[PDB]
């Protein structure tokens, strides 16, 4: 017998194809949900903002009276 | 088969990579007469214009 180095029958094939997924959100989509979150950002901020005030204001009337 | 998938994750990493493009759009302007009196030969000729192959 002979005991070269053959392919026994025939291998796979072996892919050539540039494979993307190119996955992800669209345009629309994922701006719309950062804008969405910035705006609820903004909600809450301005609630916070002006109960801030408020306590600001009432440290303010605590100088005034103390004052004379 | 190990390297066509590396191959596939290497134009994941560059190659609409933004910032390589960025780098690289349009420098090196060859025309087909100066690639052919200067000389040039290979991947320049298969990258510019010649549909040659040897």
């Amino acid at each position: 017998v002979k005991q070269d180095m053959p392919p026994v029958g025939g291998y796979g094939p072996i892919d050539y194809k540039r494979n993307l997924p190119r996955r992800g959100l669209s345009g629309y989509s994922m701006f719309a949900v950062g804008i969405g979150a910035l705006l609820f950002g903004y909600w809450s901020m301005m609630r916070w903002n002006r109960e801030r005030r408020r306590l600001q204001i009432e440290d303010f009337e605590a100088r005034i009276a103390l004052m004379p | 088969k190990n390297f066509s998938l590396r191959i596939d994750e290497l134009e994941e990493m560059l190659t609409n990579n933004r910032i390589w493009r960025n780098r690289t759009v349009d420098i090196g302007v060859v025309t087909a007469e100066d690639a052919l009196n200067y000389g040039f030969s290979g991947v320049m000729l298969r990258g510019s214009g010649i549909q040659w192959d040897l």
